């Protein structure tokens, strides 16, 4: 794993990506910390947003647990910063990146996925009244991450 | 442009060694030593439905 | 001429018309690394890259930089 | 010496064109222009009972 | 032990290591598992003269850094 | 055909084997003359072999027509010397280059194969008396190939 993490982390100095950043805390290659802006057009706008990251010893074949530590409005992330996206569990893939994994999470921000989310009470007012969730999420978002 | 071709030569999982097994049907390649446990293509999803071992000299 | 960032980070340039949509990409994007459009999600900014709409439709300039990464699901 | 790595891709039959083409079983490979015109592989003989179009990815 | 140097079919010159007493089999099989070409497929030349397989290297006198020639297994007529 | 027979051309003038050389005789890339050493402790010994090599436009997917200029005495050449070999017929493979193929006859010269010879009474020789057949081969390289 060790390896690879390096590898990764040379090649996002030699091609950081806009919105995000990450790499390790301390000495520990195994524990990142990462942050993301709030994506254009969307209620996270204008909104940083840190997330912890720890690579599991057999990293690339089994996916790096992730977990924001910025509360967020968003049916897919819960209180403990719990994120519910398939790629970090069961359609994980071993040539997956950090840099690919923090986009797939941009990605989630703008289009919130209807199934099976991880906090119900969101995702009812997300699918039933969206100035409502977007108004809450815009404040959430004012208050939490600027 | 030489680090067209090394970076084109190496497995994508690893990020480490040069490719040498195929997945058939969907042509995508890893080095041998990551190959074993993959049962999907990591590149693809397609499901591996068999492996070869490249020659490439 | 137009650059997408694939799956394992190597750039590829394109060629394509504002015309093109969104599928239309994908169809080259498979034509040149294999990868099932299904399998395909694309991002311009941080933001996905839908089925309808067009390269135009989304601001695309000429030689702009896009992501791709494997399809995503779940909540 | 990236003439060495580009000498690797080269298929061997027309020394030309790079190889995208893998014979299996036996694994060894050439170019798209070679593969129609080849029965058995030209580096060990044995009988090709498919050919995979390989993507670096 | 040493290394000898074996020019396969295609033209690459690859490095193996071996012992004196080797036989020709062991060094077809090394060659098997680089280049992929069954044993029976191998025709292997030094100083111009074939191989046989129940030998070995020291029979033939072959010493560190000879180039081996690898061509198909042929049919004399 | 053209195009791979310069890139052989080429291959020959940077890694040449030992005991052979070859190359177009006039501006004509499709007809070669090439030379064959002798092997070492062999009845050839301190022969020198000069050879004639014609390409097929369809080359390298059809063998090329390879002959002895230089009398030579051994079951597999004839007078006219043709030389029997399979891969310069059905046991072709166009991954061959004209280096192994000349590479392939030398190796003929110290391994005749008894099996199927193209002069039956030179193959009867070295069967019977493989003295005799050893002064005849030595005595022709004498006379033909000094
Ligand atoms: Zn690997
Ligand atoms: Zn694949
Ligand atoms: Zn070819
Ligand atoms: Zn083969």
């Amino acid at each position: 794993a060790l390896k690879r993490i390096h590898k990764e982390l040379n090649d996002l100095a030699r091609d950081p990506p806009a919105q995000c950043r990450a790499g390790p805390v301390g000495d520990d290659m195994f524990h990142w910390q990462a942050t993301i802006m709030g994506p254009n057009d969307s209620p996270y706008q204008g909104g940083v947003f840190f997330l912890t990251i720890h690579f599991p010893t057999d990293y690339p074949f089994k996916p790096p647990k992730v977990a924001f530590t910025t509360r967020i409005y968003h049916p897919a992330i819960n209180s403990n910063g719990s994120i519910s996206l398939d790629i970090l569990r069961s359609q994980w893939s071993p040539a997956l990146t950090i840099s690919k994994v923090l986009l797939s999470i941009c990605s989630l921000l703008c289009d919130p996925n209807p199934d099976d989310p991880l906090v119900p009470e969101i995702a009812r007012i997300y699918k039933t009244d969206r100035e409502k969730y977007n108004r809450i999420a815009r404040e959430w978002t004012q208050k939490y991450a600027m | 442009q030489l680090r067209r071709l090394q970076e084109e030569r190496t497995c994508k999982v690893c990020l480490d060694r040069a490719v040498s097994i195929v997945f058939v049907p969907c042509g995508h390649l890893v080095c041998a030593e990551c190959a074993p446990g993959l049962q999907l293509c990591p590149i693809c999803r397609a499901p591996v439905r068999s492996r070869v071992r490249t020659f490439l000299s | 001429q137009i650059f997408v960032k694939t799956l394992t980070g190597k750039t590829i340039t394109l060629e394509v018309e504002p015309s093109d949509t969104i599928e239309n990409v994908k169809a080259k994007i498979q034509d040149k690394e294999g990868i099932p459009p299904d399998q395909q999600r694309l991002i311009f900014a941080g933001k996905q890259l839908e089925d309808g709409r067009t390269l135009s439709d989304y601001n695309i300039q000429k030689e702009s930089t896009l992501h791709l990464v494997l399809r995503l699901r779940g909540g």
